[PDB]
């Protein structure tokens, strides 16, 4: 099991700062992350689903349902060995997100100092200790840095287990966000944090409305006075036990809203202020979805993609 | 709007002589506002005899139709701690009229419900300001006023309405609407009131509604027992009897039978069994010992719930036992 | 079809309408002529367990505004809520002074839309005294836009003034002479096989509650269901449910209250709690052994009928029920 | 290891072995769960009643449900009286007992209980399109000790929200239950063991254990020990075969709770001596028992039934017994200090033997 | 907290009051006598395999409360004793979860049989 990768922040910085947000998001939204090293591209997982991420019943407690998923072309490492007998030479396994957000961390101070060195990752059989191994990662530093993670290989059967959620795209609106680095960036940003003015708000209802031709809303109903906030600026639309949950008819066939938790959407705000070209999908009283997406070509090259999947908080 | 409203509310006296069955306080009042000696005031009486009513048209009548702005009325919905009494109280019973217009008047409601601190604080500021200010207060339970507050108020009981009043108003209201009651039905209303209006009110309003036919269909006491959903007299009577009378089977068959004709409760049927008995003249006084105590308990179990079907077994052997003292 | 069997039956049989409220006519018929009349007086509906008051007040407010105006014009308060003192006047004012919403052309055209609004406040016998007091002159002086219906199963636990200030409408039992349509009604649709008489059965254990009735249905049909036999279902598995004491073993309680035997009643008893049976039943069951009974004279109806007041008293105090049983079972054999 | 008692605990409802009939029901109640109504379960303490709700719960989920963990959870009163709360937890389903709060049992229900039944569980479907909706199951302990109150604030919470909340209360008595929360409930009775059926169990985990055992009789001895307490069975049953060097004999002594023992000793000490001084003794040990926080209706119970226990008392002696002691349990259900009610008891006792 | 981090088993506090609070800490004392006696053995010199498991310092041997003797700072230093051992407790608890999980069955023996290779 040979997962030799070289990273290096000096050639391509976009894709570094792609994996250093992708694993700022996931350290910051749960416990544990899974890693899904296969001969195309690198997927990180942070699902509630996960074994570790189990443990802790998340779900039934504080209804964390949220899904994200992240995905980095091999190109961005220097060196990609991965070889396996699986299906597409694939090997999961799950990891703990403090320790390689530590050691990100230190990296980054590293090349912040003026290191040019590179970072190198394997896989190693500790003695010391599903059979659990480590993440052998190792930089110089103008003396060779060296640090070990814990590490928990997953099977076939676990790992199918773990299915990216998937939406009903014909029911389903979808609103190009304006890019953060353009003139109304700085606007946008103001606008999506200013729900965060109100200490007491927890559930916020976005709401898109056609006739740039449409126009975006934010909601708040738990104050003693009803609260609206809207987007007058340009945006663009892209053109057991169980059952289903019960959807509120749509008041017209333009309009698609949803009520959702705060701290998806500040998670959805720190995601587009990181990325560039960013998509808001809606299903009416369903879900909410935030798509960060980073454009490279040389025969264009593979899109990275970040998916955020948010449930609704309450019934519309 | 007043179509809308409860008639409860929508017929509330306006003036002093709207107001019946106070005719002593009402006399009283009337000639204290004629000639404008109005003391510091207590209304102490039951719900629904008119104490509320009664003030609001005498300050309607001491200020005409602007009373509303030199009257300060405060009630148990409204906070009156101690820091109420000094700040706001304080400050309406120390300032001039709005245009000299005689002495201010401040309504205290409920005062019961007042702490006894506030009611101590306001012992000085009735007698300081009794010049300018005039204090009323009404209460239903005067073991909750403190001695001074009481020693300080002209006392003024309001009684249970009597029969009279009661039929008056009912024809007032009959007219108002265009209802007819029969005199069993009228007889019957004025039985289950106890003297209170607001009940007489609310149940002639639910029997009108019971009627399909208002313009034309009269109000029998067979409407007023369903629209209250009380036991008829005949009802107590045959079961009384039947208790006195007639076998253990036979009582408790009576009993269910009775109870399940039109869905009677047991608390209504002790009630009128305990008003029949009240006046049956009784040679062995042990009797009416057993019978009120063993009553009560009942009632006080009934209260708060239990076996229903135990508690009719123990009513029909407890008057059977007290009755075996009169043998 | 999922969905529609994701509730048990006593939810997904909860009245709709006005219409679908069973036995209580005498207040039904006032509340449904309010739509017309639009006259709604303050209410406090009172009765025991399972009667329809919740069911009958939500009824009453869907059919009064509709979805969407209900919203704004209804405000909702349980014993699932705070509601000290400082909640009445404060909440409770501020919505009883709140403006009358204006409906919109949907709601005129569709729904009555009286002008005022509606609070409700549901096991109202849950509330202290001062905090009753509180809502006196608040009920009176807003009744011109606000309307409050209190809802109760202890009438004697709301103070005196708000009883008269409220027309009252007392809930009666329900049993298996007002009730067994609906509950026919209610088997009918759930196709549930049942022998004459079982649903008479079910009521009359019920006594009165029509909740607990179609809860037991339910657990008869499920029992049934799982059987998977056709058979249709018998009352003696509706008592099994019940919690009902076979009438062979209470045979063995009275013989042995009739022998008089102390260490041979504690014995009985011992052995007999350790099944689990509830105290009440067995106190229900004996009432209606002995008061019943032919061959007893009336002195001992009447000393068995006030101590069986005594233990049920005492049992409804949350009392010790081997100890209670026991004592009333030496007492019954000492008369 | 683990105690006996949680070792052999089944973990299905395969895995019972006592009241079929029960068993029975409660399969055909995970038949289709879909519409399960709430649940209230009542029997003798120490009969299985936690264990076949787990059993019933596992046929609903899995055996995930036993995979449990503790979280605390914090409440603030009027007062600023900050104060914690042990909450347990599966990723199907939730674990509570209110009464440890005391008086303030009603703030969990009106608090934390409301707001899991606000909160509607949805998950993502990983195979279907939208979301999957699945209700919660919560357990409250000790239902019997909730406060008038908390009843009262459970009534809305479990009919409004029985879309998302299904509980399950366990109590050993229905007599402190409020009539509405009874007709809110499915009410299943849970008897207790026989001594049969707590002998085989025992025979059972002595064989599992290779505990040598000179007969069968032992076992049966230590069930009518127990008084149906299958729980209290095991722990002897360890307790003996521990202090016997893994030997059962049948001389070998049965080992019970030690305040039993003290209660035996205080019903003696009252039945030889009646007097003042021996009433002061008598609140001495009252008082000693209550420092190991044994219930006051507990203690009652049992120096009840260890005072009929006693051959030379006659009829008379013990009716007036069983009075004063069903008098003064309604006393304590009704009073503040327990004390009072204990001595009263215990005063009447000598007045009447005496 | 020392049963639900060490042996998964929740109890409530009436039960301890009324059964566990004797019964219990009798046992883990024989359990710790027969544990030291069988070291003392050995030393001079699998059945009982679940007698050795009983820590000397975070097992409770005493009966909850002292014993009642009826007819035959102290609460802070006992809540910070409490906490030391609950946070001991933690620290063993934690590591278990990342240590292995129960999970499913699945082929150990084909993960086995591609082992980790590892060289430059
Ligand atoms: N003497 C009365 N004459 C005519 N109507 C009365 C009379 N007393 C009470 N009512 C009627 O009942 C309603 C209530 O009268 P109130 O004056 O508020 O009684 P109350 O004595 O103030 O009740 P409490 O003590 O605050 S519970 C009035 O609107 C009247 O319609
Ligand atoms: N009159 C009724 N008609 C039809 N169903 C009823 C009726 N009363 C009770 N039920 C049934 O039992 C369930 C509960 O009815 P409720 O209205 O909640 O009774 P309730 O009087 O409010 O009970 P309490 O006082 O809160 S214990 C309903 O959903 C119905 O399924
Ligand atoms: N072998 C076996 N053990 C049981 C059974 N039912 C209960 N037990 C065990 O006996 C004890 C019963 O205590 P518990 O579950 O707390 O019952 P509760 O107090 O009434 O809820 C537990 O330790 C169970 O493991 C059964 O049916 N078969
Ligand atoms: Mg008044
Ligand atoms: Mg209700």
């Amino acid at each position: 099991m040979k997962l030799k990768l070289i990273v290096n922040g000096c050639e391509a910085p976009d894709d570094y700062k792609l994996l250093r947000t992708t694993i700022n998001t996931v350290a910051s939204l749960r416990k544990t992350a899974i890693l899904r090293f296969n001969s195309e591209r690198l997927t990180i997982i942070s699902t509630p689903k996960s074994s570790l991420n189990s443990s802790n019943n998340g779900t039934i407690l504080r209804g964390d349902t949220g899904q994200l998923w992240c995905t980095i072309p091999h190109d961005v490492f220097r060196l990609y060995t991965v070889i396996s007998a699986r299906e597409l030479n694939t090997i999961t396994m799950e990891c703990n997100c403090d320790s390689l957000l530590s050691v990100f961390k230190r990296y980054d101070r590293v090349m912040n100092q003026g290191s040019s060195s590179n970072m190198t990752i394997k896989l190693q059989s500790m003695p010391e200790w599903n059979p659990i191994c480590a993440l052998g990662i190792t930089f110089e530093e103008i003396i060779m840095h060296s640090f070990k993670v814990p590490v928990k290989l997953l099977f076939r059967a676990q790992d199918t287990r773990i299915q990216e959620p998937m939406i009903n795209y014909i029911q389903l609106m979808m609103y190009k966000l304006p890019p953060i680095s353009g003139e109304f960036g700085s606007a946008f940003h103001g606008f999506i944090r200013r729900v965060e003015r109100y200490s007491n708000v927890n559930h916020i209802h976005l709401m898109g409305v056609k006739k740039d031709d449409v126009e975006l809303k934010i909601i708040v109903n738990e104050l003693d006075w009803h609260l609206e906030i809207c987007w007058n600026g340009p945006l663009d639309s892209v053109i057991d036990i169980s059952v289903m949950v019960e959807k509120a008819e749509q008041e017209s066939s333009s309009t698609h809203e949803v009520i959702i938790r705060c701290k998806d959407w500040k998670v959805c705000s720190k995601l587009y202020a990181a990325f560039e070209e960013v998509v808001l999908a809606i299903s009416h009283d369903e879900s909410c979805v935030f798509h960060c997406s980073l454009d490279r070509g040389s025969k264009p090259r593979e899109r990275g993609q970040i998916i955020y999947y948010i449930a609704r908080s309450k019934g519309l | 709007s007043k179509e809308n409203l409860p008639w409860v509310e929508k017929y509330r006296p306006e003036t002093l002589d709207e107001v019946y069955g106070q005719n002593e306080v009402i006399t009283t009042v009337r000639k204290f506002v004629d000639e404008g000696k109005l003391p510091h005031l207590l209304f102490y009486g039951p719900p629904g005899t008119g104490k509320t009513s009664t003030i609001v048209a005498l300050a309607r009548e001491i200020y005409g139709k602007n009373y509303s702005n030199m009257v300060l009325e405060l009630n148990a919905s409204d906070d009156r701690g101690i820091d109420v009494v000094r700040n706001q109280i304080k400050d309406f019973a120390s300032t001039r009229q709005i245009f000299s217009k005689g002495f201010k008047l401040i309504i205290l409601d409920e005062a019961d419900a007042m702490t006894n601190a506030a009611q101590n604080a306001l012992r000085r500021v009735i007698e300081r300001y009794t010049k300018n200010t005039r204090f009323c207060v009404l209460a239903n339970y005067a073991h909750k006023l403190t001695p001074a507050l009481l020693s300080r108020c002209t006392r003024f009981r309001f009684q249970p309405l009597p029969q009279e009043a009661i039929e008056r108003r009912i024809a007032n209201v009959l007219v108002h609407e265009k209802l007819k009651l029969s005199p069993n039905a009228e007889k019957a209303l004025i039985e289950l009131s106890n003297g209170d209006m607001r009940r007489v009110l609310n149940v002639l309003q639910s029997c009108k509604a019971t009627l399909d036919n208002p313009d034309e269909d009269e109000i029998s006491d067979d409407v007023i027992y369903e629209c209250c959903g009380a036991p008829r007299p005949s009802d107590l009577k045959a079961v009384l009897k039947s208790i006195l009378e007639d076998d253990w089977g036979t009582a408790h068959y009576t009993l269910n039978k009775v109870r399940s004709a039109k869905g009677l409760a047991l608390i209504d049927l002790i009630e009128g069994i305990v008003k029949i008995l009240e006046d049956y003249e009784l040679q062995n006084e042990e009797t009416r010992v057993h019978l009120l105590t063993k009553l009560a308990d009942i009632e006080y179990s009934i209260s708060k719930g239990g076996n229903d079907q135990i508690q009719g077994s123990a009513v029909i052997g407890a008057i059977k036992a007290s009755f075996e003292n009169e043998t | 079809e999922q969905s529609l069997a994701q509730q048990p039956w006593v939810e997904k049989y909860r009245p709709k309408n006005l219409d679908e409220v069973t036995a209580q006519d005498h207040a039904v018929t006032v509340l449904k002529k309010t739509l017309k009349s639009a006259n709604l007086p303050h209410m406090l509906f009172y009765g025991p367990p399972g009667t329809g008051k919740t069911s009958t007040i939500l009824a009453l407010t869907k059919e009064l505004y509709g979805p969407d105006l209900m919203k704004s014009r209804i405000l909702e308060l349980n014993a699932s809520d705070e509601r000290g003192i400082s909640i009445v006047r404060e909440k409770v004012k501020n919505f009883a002074r709140l403006t009358v919403s204006k409906p919109s052309k949907h709601d005129l055209e569709n729904y009555p839309c009286p002008p005022y609004k509606i609070i409700i406040l549901d096991e109202a016998d849950s509330m202290t005294a001062d905090a009753q007091s509180a809502l006196r002159r608040t009920m009176e002086t807003y009744s011109g836009v606000t309307r409050f219906c209190l809802i109760c199963n202890y009438v004697t636990r709301i103070i005196d003034p708000l009883a008269s200030r409220c027309s009252k409408f007392r809930f009666k039992a329900l049993d298996a002479s007002n009730a067994i349509d609906r509950l026919r009604f209610i088997s009918e649709q759930e196709n549930v096989k049942c022998d004459d008489g079982v649903l008479e059965r079910i009521l009359d254990i019920s006594a009165g509650d029509l909740r607990r009735g179609i809860t037991l249905l339910q657990s008869a049909s499920k029992g049934a269901q799982y059987l998977g036999d056709g058979k249709n279902i018998t009352s003696t598995q509706v008592e099994e449910l019940a919690g009902v004491v076979p009438h062979d073993i209470l045979i063995e309680i009275v013989e042995k209250v009739k022998s008089g035997d102390f260490d041979e009643i504690k014995k009985y008893v011992n052995t007999f709690m350790k099944s689990g049976w509830s105290a009440a039943s067995v106190v229900n069951q004996l009432h209606e052994y002995y008061i019943t009974n032919d061959n007893f004279d009336t002195n001992f109806k009447n000393q068995i009928s006030w101590l069986l007041f005594t233990t049920d008293s005492r049992l409804n105090n949350g009392t010790n029920e081997h100890i209670q049983l026991l004592n009333l079972l030496v007492k019954i054999s000492q008369l | 290891m683990s105690l006996w008692v949680d070792k052999y605990r089944p973990k299905s409802l395969n895995a019972l072995s006592h009241n079929e009939e029960l068993t029975n029901f409660l399969k055909s109640l995970s038949d289709q769960p879909r519409d399960l109504p709430h649940l209230l379960l009542y029997g003798p303490n120490g009969t299985g009643k936690k264990t076949r709700c787990m059993a019933l719960l596992e046929s609903i989920f899995g055996p995930g449900v036993y995979r449990l963990k503790i979280d605390v959870r914090q409440f603030v009163t009027a007062s600023n009286r900050k104060l914690e709360l042990n909450v347990v937890s599966s990723p199907y389903h939730l674990e509570i007992t209110p009464s440890d709060m005391g008086n303030n049992d009603r703030i969990v229900i009106q608090e934390l209980l409301k707001e899991v039944a606000q909160m509607e569980q949805v998950d993502f479907q990983d195979s279907k399109d939208g979301l999957a909706h699945r209700y919660k199951c919560v357990i409250i302990n000790e239902a019997n000790s909730l406060t008038k109150d908390a009843q009262a604030a459970l009534r809305r919470t479990m009919e409004k929200y029985s879309k998302n909340i299904r509980l399950i209360m366990v109590c050993d008595s229905m007599s402190p239950i409020i009539a509405p929360i009874k007709s809110r409930c499915l009410l299943i009775r849970c008897p207790a063991p026989s001594d049969s059926e707590i002998s085989t169990i025992l025979s059972d985990v002595v064989t599992n254990e290779r505990i040598q055992l000179e007969t069968k009789d032992i076992l049966k001895r230590i069930a009518q020990a127990s008084n149906g307490n299958l729980r209290v069975s095991l722990l002897m049953l360890e307790s003996m075969a521990l202090n016997n060097e893994l030997a059962l004999k049948s001389s070998s002594p049965i080992i019970k709770p030690d305040w039993i023992i003290v209660i035996h000793k205080l019903t003696r000490k009252i039945v030889k001596e009646r007097s003042v001084n021996s009433l002061i003794e008598c609140r001495a040990v009252l008082y000693d028992l209550l420092a190991h926080c044994i219930p006051a209706n507990i203690i009652l119970k049992e120096l009840t039934f260890s005072l009929l226990d006693v051959e030379t008392l006659n009829t008379t002696n013990k009716s007036s017994i069983i009075e004063y002691s069903s008098v003064f349990d309604e006393r304590l259900s009704l009073g503040n200090k327990a004390i009072f009610h204990l001595e009263g008891f215990i005063a009447k006792v000598m007045c009447c033997l005496d | 907290n020392v049963s639900l981090y060490k042996y998964n088993a929740v109890h409530s506090f009436r039960n301890i009051t009324l059964e566990f609070g004797y019964y219990a800490p009798l046992i883990r004392k024989c359990q710790s006598y027969k544990k030291k006696y069988i070291l003392y053995y050995l030393k001079n010199l699998d059945k009982f395999s679940d007698i050795m498991k009983v820590e000397n310092g975070i097992d409770v041997v005493d009966r909850i409360g002292g014993p009642i003797e009826a007819l035959s700072d102290h609460l802070e230093d006992q809540k910070k004793e409490r906490d030391r051992r609950l946070r001991m407790l933690i620290d063993q608890y934690e590591r278990n979860v990342m240590m292995a999980n129960d999970d499913l069955e699945d082929e150990e023996t084909s993960f086995n049989d591609d082992p980790i290779v590892d060289s430059d």
